[PDB]
């Protein structure tokens, strides 16, 4: 409220940086989940063997 | 996974996920993390004549 | 328009309009607007700011 149309660009840049960091975190979480799925499949195959 | 080393020993392997200041999502103590960090690409700019 | 720069930057572009001394239509305080001000009238002169 009453920002002044000067620091709004900096606020947008900070919000975008946070959004990019969260997108990277979500990608890392998805990669971890895929790794757990692959590990579970491999462990099941090894136990069967 | 559970791995039995060839040299007569056993161990357990783990998958590590790092909760650093980039994927913390509202650190509960110091408020230092995704919040309060800028890492902004640039700064507010104005073109003058 | 909303413009995302090549080097991972985001900014908002705006179209500017000037109200200096020829498009203000009764300046509130200074009384020096396009109306409510005196115009020099001479054959071989020009008004410079």
């Amino acid at each position: 409220v009453g920002m002044g149309a000067a620091a709004l660009d900096a606020l947008i840049s900070g919000v975008d940086a946070a959004l990019t960091d969260m997108t990277s975190a979500a990608a890392s979480l998805g990669s971890i989940s895929s790794r757990i799925d692959l590990q579970s499949e491999f462990v099941n195959k090894l136990s069967d063997s | 996974s559970f791995v039995r080393d060839g040299s007569g020993s056993v161990a357990v392997k783990k998958v590590d996920y790092s909760l650093n200041a980039n994927s913390v999502l509202f650190d509960t103590v110091g408020d230092t993390g995704i919040l309060d960090k800028v890492y902004n690409v640039s700064q507010a700019s104005v073109t003058l004549t």
